[PDB]
This record gives structure tokens, sequence and C-alpha cells, in this order.
RNA sequence: ACUGAACUCCUCACACCCAAUUGGACCAAUCUAUCACCCUAUAGAAGAACUAAUGUUAGUAUAAGUAACAUGAAAACAUUCU
């Protein structure tokens, strides 16, 4: 819903403008059903910022749409299994734990793919230059 | 009845495609590189037995879509309404490039195949017509060639001026109808599940069959008019500006059946003819 | 003027006189304010008239707010779905009943130019005049200077 | 002489939205098959053109370093040769002007 | 009226014409290459075929090296114009220049022209192909061309 | 800056009443709008009809089904129309048959079935249904009432009047506000046919009668593009009806048609209807 | 001022059911306070009109109207927002729905005459907005038939009534 | 003979077609008193109402994209030439 009041107090300012940027003039239905595994603390370290990585392996919808409202990322019926390390920073006298930071490992499985087809340029030539 | 067969070859051919694309789930992105001399090095990030060189050229601009007429898909010419199966080079092939041969045997093909179905679709119902193949000829024999046999109610017929001013006629409304070439590589036993009355397209998908290591036949449909073509197809009939159909010659041996080659002649948007060039293409086309 | 307004035809809602007669006007809405004297005349309408208007006409709800929204109003909705809204600021209770009874007596129509006087689905018996209608007719068909 | 009434906008509409004052659509503009770029059919190519034009200016001002003044036009052909290259039998006896890139493919 | 007048009317007068045309054709002949307006390219091209026709008339040949004295402002060229251009196109009778139309100058969105001395050591225009004769009309003129001269 | 506020807010005014026009609110059904008592309303309903419904038969009437399974849905988180709906359908398809029948005697029975299915059409009973405020009245789960519902509740309401009131005041009900719905209206206006001159030819057979000739009384013009053609049909050299066109075809066509308005005693000139 | 135009690109249409004809893709894009007169800005908006974007770039790359490098410099930013912002999967597949000029903030200036008179010269700006749609440009409107002609006229014929009477 | 007015009649309603001038009935907006407290009322006031002064100021038109204006040539932008 955009609850950027709230999403400001939810997640740390490190943080939001990766949670609000990209998601801005298109319609998100972000989803929430049962998880797999109970979530566990894995790590924890430290003017002064707290910092706890907590692992997660739920299961999540997504539905990502346009400002025109046609869809352009994953399927809004079928779930998908999420495996997220995430790290929660809070101050140290009357702040929280907030998302801070996800972490994504290198072995980590490629995202969903994307509806539509895209085209990357290849390198430009000025007119004294030549393909090669 | 012609409307039956028309119809069930019409419904063979879309459960085909619905086969096809039902196998083909989910979206898979295929990496073509153009490897064109222009916009060297681009890559599309494509779907996987969906997206199309026509989708590459899409991507690539408005020039590219309206002058690009085939595919050289990693070197092998590709309709441009053939569906990519795997990351890939692709290089798409005009009527102007120094060498478009293979665009001209293209070209040929889809003008034999447009002839085909106005014959098909001409002849009152009381005659029965058989498209028996359309011959593979050069360009420089001055004209793409279609075998038929018709009735042997008509064994002595032979069409009259008008009789080829109304082929063309409808061979022009078949240009103004602007139907793309859809293709599909299927398996021999569907093809001859489509074309199992005709004997002469069963015998020539066996020949077709037999030639690939595979079963796989092309398939190729204009708009309810499907047959056996010898290669890629151009991607609509749009593309033809010029197309007359010259003459009609039968065959030396009548005593099996009567075989009657439509001989046409015609050029494309891009290379139109002035009026006394056509009309001598036409002289030499009508032999 | 009329060009520089719309027009309609004469016209009733539902037939509204071949079977029976049904009163068009629904709904009356008085918003009504306790101080002010904008609304002193309203006030007396609602304690000497209404009643009475409200048992003439059974067939009309009658809703009286007490509480208006900018001037004293009267909303006057009628079956055929029209809303017609009458400013009762200012007006005496004799001008109020009077715009009231005249509510109550005319239909959801639009108060605009109406083209005819009249309104026939029927305007012939006898046959719509055509040129043919006093021709004579001739033997066998024959159109003037024809030789056969 | 002063006009005498103020033009209305529909006059003036009707007369600056003639089909005479509109921008009219060139159709001789298509693609230069070479490198792709947009050309009009009768002029040259502007992309190839201005390439051809910066080697001019670079193999010029290696003409002008090698002349060094005014008035030393050579009475002798000129040569340009890329790296790589050698002078050919028939480059035997015309001024050589080097130059430091590779032989651009579209020269010859 | 001008009918059959074959001479713009450039610069100020006569006298400015031609030496508007002296001067474009003086850099010509030491660059080889030259962009103008188009019509002053058009005007000067004449000049400069005919002064490759009395380059051609010889070194000592008293009236070309006259009319070279005139049309080449600076001097170092004329042995250039005897001795390279001339010598360039002994062999050729005409068409020493190459004339094409370049697109609008940026300035004043004149007509521009490039014009050239054929056979200059500066990198090719690039010049107007004609379609391979291996296009669907090509082949078919080639069928057309073949069937008659075995016919006829 | 002037002072002052009265123009200011008359200004206001204007907007929003310009931004009403711009961009209308949705429609919302006249229960969830100020100034609403639906008993005083349900009550006022049968004033205005004047007739003496029981209140409970009416409330039931104005009741469907598909309101009750969302009252219900909705409670998660009452006796329908139907039987009344049906009853009501069921007379006045009878008793318009039996209106019709007395009305045009020499009206086929296939005629007088497509006049009352144009009559209890979901069109006709939805405009008159919408005039006489049903829908106002309507509980059902969405708004606008879709034609087919709102159908069903006037003949729960036709049904509710039966109950309460009666086979003859039941009767008047539907002659004044379902026969009125045919004054006007033509017959092959109401009744759509196929091939007149085709059913034509079968009235005339039942009625043991030679196909009519078709015969060229009148023309106009008749090599422009705005002919005139009256084309009679003659039984046994006598003139039946005639009809104009603009081509013969047309005019023969019309011709059939007026023939069958003229056999089934529906023609325009025919004796009002009686009130 | 304005500022309407660039609002427009704002706009979140809602999700659109899979029962629903795809929404093509709309991009607003402007130029405010171009050094140019309306009125010649005019012309080329009124001829880029309607057209394919890479025929408007190429009618306007070979234009010698000073506004042509402008309208084209806005065309192309346009271009490249809607393949990145607005999701528009082809960058030719776009069409100019609507491109117009209007006018901008001008300043005024003094133009001295002959006789110790003066006219007061107006530097004049404009703006240039353009709205592209995703798509096809939409087929010329065909020109009108003999038979569409006289379709009408019957037409017409047919809607008369007798005037002033029962 | 008919046609033919704002004359006259007909159905209904009525203060509702002269300049200057004069009598009268109302009245927008504003402020104040007191209300209303919703956008009004009763009064008291007054810088109290603009299709017109070659009116003043500002905006923008029309004439008009008109009149008019401007940068000698090539080039290696070194320079050379006229
Ligand atoms: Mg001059
Ligand atoms: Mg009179
Ligand atoms: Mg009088
Ligand atoms: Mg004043
Ligand atoms: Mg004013
Ligand atoms: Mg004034
Ligand atoms: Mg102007
Ligand atoms: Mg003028
Ligand atoms: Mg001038
Ligand atoms: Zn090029």
């Amino acid at each position: 819903n955009s609850d950027h009041d709230r999403l400001h107090t939810l997640v740390t300012e490190h943080c939001f403008p990766d949670m609000t940027w990209d998601i801005k003039y298109k319609t998100v239905r972000w989803s929430f059903v049962e998880s797999l595994e109970p979530s566990h603390v894995v790590q924890v370290r430290c003017n002064v910022y707290g910092q706890i990585t907590v692992r997660m392996h739920t299961r999540q919808t997504l539905a990502i749409y346009d400002r025109f409202g046609r869809l352009m990322y994953g399927q809004e019926d079928v779930p998908k299994d999420v495996l997220e390390y995430v790290v929660f920073e809070k101050q140290l006298p009357y702040g929280s734990w907030r998302m801070h930071t996800k972490i994504v490992p290198p072995w980590a499985p490629p995202k969903q793919p994307i509806l539509k087809t895209v085209m990357i340029p290849g390198p430009q030539l000025k007119p004294e230059e030549e393909y090669e | 009845s012609p409307t039956e067969l028309t119809e069930m070859r019409n419904d063979l051919f879309n459960k085909e495609k619905a086969r096809q694309l039902s196998l083909t789930p989910r979206t898979e992105k295929i990496e073509v590189k153009h490897v064109g001399k222009t916009d060297p090095g681009t890559v599309f990030v494509m779907n996987k037995n969906i997206s199309t060189p026509y989708s590459c050229a899409m991507h690539l601009s408005e020039w590219y879509c309206r002058k690009s007429i085939l595919a050289l898909v990693d070197g092998q010419p590709w309709d441009m309404y053939k569906p990519l199966t795997k990351s890939c080079e692709i290089k798409f092939l005009t009527f102007k490039d120094c060498d478009p041969g293979e665009v001209n045997k293209a070209y040929w093909r889809s003008c034999a195949m447009m002839m085909g179905c106005v014959i098909e679709r001409a002849f009152k119902d009381e005659y029965m017509v058989n498209l028996v193949r359309a011959p593979e000829v050069p360009v420089i024999s001055g004209a793409f060639c279609y075998d038929v046999v018709l009735d042997s109610k008509l064994d002595e017929w032979m069409p009259t001026k008008e009789n080829l001013r109304s082929f063309t006629k409808d061979a022009h409304a078949l240009i103004y109808k602007d139907l793309p070439f859809e293709t599909l590589e299927v398996e021999a036993k569907v093809a001859l599940e489509i074309f199992q009355h005709s004997k002469y397209k069963v015998d020539f998908i066996e020949e077709k069959a037999s030639q690939n290591p595979e079963r796989i036949v092309k398939l190729h449909r204009i708009g309810d008019f499907i047959d056996v073509s010898e290669g890629p197809l151009i991607p609509r009939t749009s593309i033809c500006f010029q197309y007359e159909v010259s003459a009609v010659h039968n065959l030396q041996p009548t005593q099996p059946s009567l075989i009657r080659r439509f001989q046409g002649v015609s050029l494309p948007v891009h290379l139109r003819a002035h009026f006394t060039i056509w009309d001598k293409l036409l002289e030499r086309s009508r032999k | 003027t009329a060009r520089g307004t719309p027009s309609r035809f004469l016209a009733s809602v539902l037939h509204n006189g071949l079977g029976r007669y049904v009163q068009q006007l629904q709904r009356l809405s008085f918003s009504v304010s306790r101080d002010g004297a904008s609304s002193r005349g309203a006030r007396e309408f609602v304690e000497r008239e209404v009643i009475d208007f409200a048992r003439r006409n059974p067939g009309v709800v009658i809703y009286v707010n007490s509480r208006p929204c900018c001037v004293p109003r009267v909303v006057a909705e009628y079956l055929n779905g029209a809303v017609r809204e009458e400013s009762i600021h200012c007006k005496s209770v004799e001008e109020i009943s009077t715009l009231v009874q005249k509510l109550a007596d005319q239909s959801g129509l639009d108060v605009i130019r109406i083209r005819k006087p009249f309104h026939t689905d029927n305007p012939s018996i006898q046959g719509q005049w055509h040129p043919f209608t006093n021709k004579p007719t001739t033997f066998r068909g024959l159109r003037p200077r024809e030789v056969q | 002489a002063a006009p005498k009434n103020r033009r209305t906008i529909e006059v003036n509409r009707c007369r600056r939205r003639n089909p005479q004052k509109l921008i009219k659509v060139k159709n001789n503009i298509d693609v230069c098959p070479e490198c792709g770029h947009l050309k009009q059919k009768h002029v040259l190519c502007a992309y190839c053109y201005e390439k051809v034009c910066k080697e001019t200016a670079e193999i010029r001002r290696q003409i002008g370093k090698q002349e060094g003044g005014p008035f030393k036009a050579p009475t002798i052909e000129t040569v340009v040769l890329y790296t790589g290259e050698t002078p050919s039998e028939q480059d035997q006896g015309k001024r050589i002007i080097e130059r430091d890139r590779k032989r651009p493919s579209w020269f010859t | 009226i001008s009918h059959g007048r074959v001479f713009r009317r450039m610069g100020l007068g006569p006298e400015s014409r031609i030496h508007l045309l002296r001067n474009l054709l003086t850099g010509l002949v030491r660059h080889e290459r030259i962009e103008a307006p188009w019509a002053r390219v058009d005007e000067m091209r004449g000049y400069a075929e005919k002064l490759i026709d009395y380059g051609k008339l010889g070194d000592t040949n008293e009236r070309a090296m006259r009319m070279a004295d005139f049309w080449l402002t600076e001097k170092d060229l004329i042995p250039k114009l005897f001795q390279v251009l001339a010598p360039r196109y002994k062999d050729q009778t005409g068409g020493y220049t190459r004339m094409l139309q370049i697109p609008n100058r940026s300035l004043d969105r004149a007509k521009m022209a490039v014009i050239e001395y054929k056979g200059n050591c500066l990198p090719p225009l690039p010049l107007p192909r004609r379609d391979s004769h291996l296009t669907l009309l090509n082949q078919l003129l080639q069928g057309l061309r073949q069937d008659l001269r075995q016919s006829q | 800056v002037k002072k002052g506020f009265r123009a200011a807010f008359r200004f206001q005014k204007e907007l929003e009443r310009q931004r009403l026009l711009r961009c209308p609110p949705p429609p919302v059904r006249r229960s969830e709008k100020p100034n609403w008592d639906y008993h005083a309303e349900i009550q006022a309903f049968g004033h205005r009809l004047q007739e003496n419904f029981s209140l409970d038969l009416l409330k039931t009437a104005f009741v469907n089904s598909c309101y009750i399974k969302s009252e219900e849905a909705k409670r998660q988180q009452l006796k329908s129309n139907q039987e009344l709906s049906e009853q009501g359908t069921s007379f006045s398809q009878t008793c318009l048959t039996q209106f019709l029948e007395d009305e045009y005697p020499d009206m086929p029975t296939e005629g007088i079935k497509n006049l009352v299915d144009f009559l209890t059409g979901e069109e006709v009973v939805c405009h008159v249904a919408r005039n006489l405020a049903v829908e106002q009245l309507t509980l059902s789960e969405e708004f606008p009432v879709p034609p087919a519902v709102l159908q069903q509740t006037f003949f729960a309401v036709i049904g509710a009047l039966l109950q309460s009131s009666g086979p003859e005041r039941t009767a008047l009900f539907i002659r004044d506000f379902l026969i009125t719905q045919m004054t006007g209206k033509e017959l092959f206006e109401m009744w759509k046919i196929i091939n007149p001159m085709g059913l034509l030819v079968e009235e005339l057979k039942k009625r043991n009668v030679s196909a009519p000739e078709s015969r060229l009384t009148r023309q106009s013009g008749g090599t422009t593009a705005l002919p005139l053609y009256f084309v009679g049909l003659y039984c046994d050299k006598k003139l039946i009806a005639e009809g104009p066109g603009e081509t013969v075809l047309v005019a023969e066509e019309e011709a059939a048609r007026v023939a069958l308005r003229k056999l089934y005693g529906f023609t325009e000139n025919r004796r009002p209807w009686n009130y | 001022i304005s500022r309407k135009w660039e609002k427009k690109n704002k706009i979140v249409y809602p999700p659109q059911l899979p029962g629903e004809p795809r929404r093509p893709a709309e991009i607003y894009h402007c130029r405010r306070q171009i050094k140019y007169s309306k009125d010649k800005m005019w012309y080329l908006a009124k001829l880029i009109r309607g057209m394919s974007i890479d025929q408007a770039l190429a009618q306007l790359e070979f234009n010698d109207k000073k506004g042509a490098k402008i309208i084209k410099e806005v065309l192309l930013e346009a271009q490249d927002m809607a393949v990145r912002d607005h999701n528009v999967e082809f960058r030719s597949n776009l069409y100019i729905a609507e491109s117009t000029s209007g006018r901008g903030q001008c300043l005024k200036r003094i133009r001295y005459h002959g006789r110790g008179r003066f006219g007061i010269m107006e530097k004049v700006y404009c703006h240039y907005f353009v709205k592209l749609v995703e798509g096809p440009p939409p087929p010329p409107e065909p020109p009108k038939t003999a038979v569409a002609h006289a379709k009408e006229y019957i037409q017409q014929l047919r809607s008369r009534t007798i005037v002033h009477t029962l």
C-alpha cells in the first residue's frame, strides 16, 4: 500500500531507498503465506549500532505491475520459496530492530525470469572507431 | 467437402500449435547476439520458443522490421515468425543484401504458396483440385511455378486471359489481406494426419521426412491454407507488390495424369519495377 | 433563447394517463434550520402545512431534516429519476406552499422548450399523405408517353 | 496601408494551416545499407561522411607537418600508408604520409 | 527572363564571381577535395575541368601558363597543376572532377557539395553504389537478357 | 486580495458543481443516500400505484435471492421473492394472453406469444420498473440492478399484488402498466419476423386461399437512385394490401407486412385499447 | 505557470484483470523554455503528429528548421524513458499520439526605430509536448467513398419528418 | 374572393415598449451592531456596482512569422587567398 510513513519506522534509512525507489509508480501485490522452517538467529556484532543476522526460509508471492496495471514480474497466485539472510540494525536509545540489509549469497539460485524481452546494446562506435 | 478439409486441417494445425506452446511453458531467457554489420554486438534477452527474429528486429528498430525478411540464425535461414529455440547469433537478411540468394529463394517459395492458395480456392466446387507440389525453380528461370492436377472434366480446358487476370486479382486480394506466414516444424506423423486426403502431399511429406534425419516437416499456413514448403518463407504476403499469374502449361507426360504448371512472376515492394520492365518480365514469365 | 437551449418533445413518463394516473413526485426533502431567519418560512410551513400536504399526497414520502447545508432547500425526486432542488430561502409560508404544490403537480421531465404543443403516436387514421394519394391510376399502369 | 480590421483567429488558422504552409513529408529518406544510418537518396550518409572528413583531416595534418610551411605543394604524387604497410612498386617516387592508426576498412 | 543564361550571379558582380570561383578552384587544386555551397561548386566544376585541359596543353604553352597564373592564386600550385594533375589525367578526356551533395551546412542550412579531383590520395568518398546484380529484380533481368541472347 | 467571503464561497460551490459534472461519483443505490426510510418508501409505493398491497408480501417481493446470499456472506464475517416472482410471471403471461386474444382474435398463437414475450421482456419490464421506482426498493447484491433481477422483482411485485387484492385488480394493474407499453408500437416492431411473404402465404393456405400475386401498382423514378415503388398483393384480382419501398423487393416485403397486419387486425388505425 | 504534463507520467492505473485487453503504455514528455517561436514549432509538431517514433525521428533528422533538432532530442529522451521507466518492450513500438507547442515565458526588449521611436521586441520562448503511445501508429482515416457519401445522403433523406404539423 | 399588424376578438395573465427630467419598488458586494454560527437575517454605514472618457496600468492579440537585420573564400583552423 506504499505506507511510507510506517516503512520509515519499519526499515533503516540505509535500506529505505532500496525498499521504495524502484517500486515507485507501480503496484506490487506482495503477500505472505505459511513459512517452511522456523526463523533463527545466525550471528550478532556491534555511536554504537546493533546488528543481527537472521536466516529465514519462507514462502512468498509476488506480482509487480506497471503504471498501467499490466503484470511484469511474477504470478500473483503461485507462491515461491525464498531463502533470505536479513540483517537488522538498532540504535543504541529509542530505536528498534529495523531491516538494514539483505545478504544475497553468490550461490543463491537466479531470480524469477521477467515477462518482457530486453535488448542490450553493444559498445557504441565513434566515427573514427571500428567494431572489433 | 473442401470446407470440411480446410476446417479439419486448421483444427489439427491449431492443436499442434497449442501442444507445442504447452510443451514449452514458463519463460526461459535465451541470449541472441546480433552478428550483422550494423548495430554489432547488441544482445537480445529473448523468450525461448515464444520470441521470434521479428521480435529481435522490433527491438532493433522499425527499419529492421520493414526491410528484414529472413533471419540467418547461427548461419541457417529462419522465417521471421519462427520462434527461436536457443541462445544463438542472428543476422537479418533483406532483398538488397550483397548476395540475397536465400531471400530470393524464400520469396519465390512464398509467392508459389500464394499461387497455390489462389488455385485451390479459385475453381468451382464441381471440379476437384489437387496441389501436387511447388517445384523449386531458380529466380533466373523467370517465374515461380506451382504444379496442380485438376479435375478430369477439365482435361482439355485452358485458362483464358480473363481467367489468368482473375487469378491475379485473387492473389492481389491475398496481398491486400496481408496474411502472416505462420510456420511449424511438426512431426511427419502429424503432417500426414493433416494431409491424409492428399496423396501427393502425403508422398511429399514422406520425402521430406526421409531427407531430414528426424521426422521433422515444415508446415506453412497463410490463412486457412496449410502447405508443405521446401524452406523458409517471407514474413507477410504484403511483402509482395507486383504479382501476376502469368500462364499455365500442361506437362508432357499427360498419360498418367495431367500435371498443369501455373507459372507466375512477382516482385516485392522493395524492388518495384517500372511498367515497361514489368511487362517484359511478364512476357518472359509466360514461358 | 431556443437556439441556445436544449429542447424536447411533449411526453409523459410511462403513458401516465392511459390506464391510471400515477403522481410522478415520489420524494420531498425539506432541509430546514432551527435558527436563522432564512428558514423562518420553512419552519412555519413545517409547523402548519407539511402534515396536510403529506396526507393529501400519500404517494410522496416527505422528509424534514432540520439541519440543512447552505440555504434551506426542498429536494423533489420523481419516479423517472429526476431530481429538482428548489431553495426555500426567505420564502413565505404561502410561497413555499405554492412551490411545493407545483412540484407535486409537475412531472420529472425537464422544464425546457417543448417543440410541439401535442404528441400523437397515431397521427393518422386514414393514412398519411403520400404523392400517390389522390393520384388516379391508369390502365395497365402505363406511365405518360409510354408506347404500349 | 494599415489594416482596416483585426484578422480573426479563424481566418488566421485558415491561412497558416494551409497545406502550402505545412511541412511536407520527405519520402527520400532511407537507411544506408553499409552502416545502417539514415540518409537521403541523393545525399551522402552523414555519419560515413563525417568518418571520411575526420580521416582526411588527420591525413592533411600529417601533410602539413611534412610540408612545413606555406607554398610547399609537392610536384609529385602522394600516397597514404597506415601501420604495417610498405610502399608498393607503384608507390615508388611518391611522397608517403604515415598514419599511426591501422588501415580503415572503408579505405582501400 | 533568363533563357539560355548559363552563368550564375555570384558574389558582388562579374569580377567578384570570377574571384570567388578562383579561390574555390585554388583550394581544389591545393587540397584535391573541397566542401562548398552546392551552387558555387557546380559553377566552379567547369573551370576545374578546363584547368585540367589547360594543364594538359603543356607546361611550355604560354597561353596555358597565363591561364594557370591567373586561375591559381598560390603559385606553388602551378607546378602541381602541370606536373601532377595533368599527368594524372593524360589518359582521360574528361570527367576529372567528382561532385556529390553533402548534408546541409549547419550554419545557414545551405545546400552543400563536396568536389574532388578523381584519383586523389584522400580517403574515398562514400559513393552511391547501384543495387547488387544478385537482387531479385536484377536476376530476373539477367534471365531476360540470357533468353533474348539465346533466341535472337 | 479583496475582502469578503461570499464570492469566494460561491466560486467554491460552482467549482464543486463543475467537478461533479466532470467526474460524477459512481452511482449509489438510493437506500445508501440521505433521506431514506424503507418502511415509508414501501408504503408510498402502494399508495402511489393506488393499490392495497400487504406490506409483508411487498417486502418479500422486493428482496432477491442474491441479496440474501450476499447478506449471509457479510454476516459470516428472509424469504426471497422467487415464488412470488414465479406466480407473478405466470399470471402476467396468462392474463396478457387473455387480453391480447380478446383484443385480436385473428392474431395467431405465435403472434400472441411474441407479443407477450415483448411485454414481459427484460427491456420493457426494466423500463417500467425503473420508472415505477421498483429499482429503488429492490434489495440486490449489486448496483445498478441488472435488468434480469429488476424484471424478477417487478413480477414478484405483481404476484404480491395478486395475493393481496386478487386477479381482477392485478389484471387492471397489468393493463395499466404493461398493455400500455404497446401503445404507438408497431406489430412487427414488437414481433420480429423473417420472410413476411412466406408467413403470409402460410396464413392464406390456412385460410384455404391461393398465394397472392405481387403486382406493381405505382412507381416513380424507376431509373434513379431514389425510386418509389408501390407493390400490391392481389387475391383473385382483389387488392388485399399494398406497400411502398425503394426497390421492388422491399416494396413487396412491406406489402406482405401490411397484409399480415390487416389479417391479424393489428392495423395502425385499429380500435384503440379500452381503459 | 502550469506543469500538468510532467504529472501525467505519475498516474498509476489499477492492475488489469486477466480477461482485459492490455493497456498500451503512454509516456508524456516535454521541453520547456525553448528559444523558438511557438508558431514555428507548431509546424514541426503537426508534421510528426500521428507518426511512429522512428518515422518521426527520420523526418526530423533531415528538416532544416531549428526546432527539428530540439524535437528530435525530446523524442529520443521520451523513447529512453519509455523503455527505462514505463516498461515499453520495444523502442520502435511507439507513435506520437500528441505533439503540440505552447507559449513559454517570454522576455521584452526594445527595438530602436528611426525617429527616436521604438518597438517592444519579444524574446519568444516556446514549450514542446509529446505523448508517445506504445503500438503501431493508428491507420490514417480512409477517404470518404462515393458509397459512403450516398449512404449518408440517403440517411439524411430518411431522417426527414413532416415539420410543424401533428 | 383571399392574403394581410403588436388593430380587435379569442384561452390565460397583466406594473412589465418615449429623449432630457422626475416619482417610486427592489437590489449585488463590502464593513459594523446583533444574529446566524452553513456561508444568512434585521438594521447602520460607505472609496457601495463600468460594453464606451484617442481613459491609467498590466497581459495578450492583429498587422505577422510580415518589415527589417546579419557572417569575403578555402583549409591542416597552422595558414593562405580575394
Ligand atoms: Mg547575392
Ligand atoms: Mg393575421
Ligand atoms: Mg392592444
Ligand atoms: Mg466607485
Ligand atoms: Mg472592466
Ligand atoms: Mg476604456
Ligand atoms: Mg505571429
Ligand atoms: Mg503583408
Ligand atoms: Mg525583406
Ligand atoms: Zn552510412
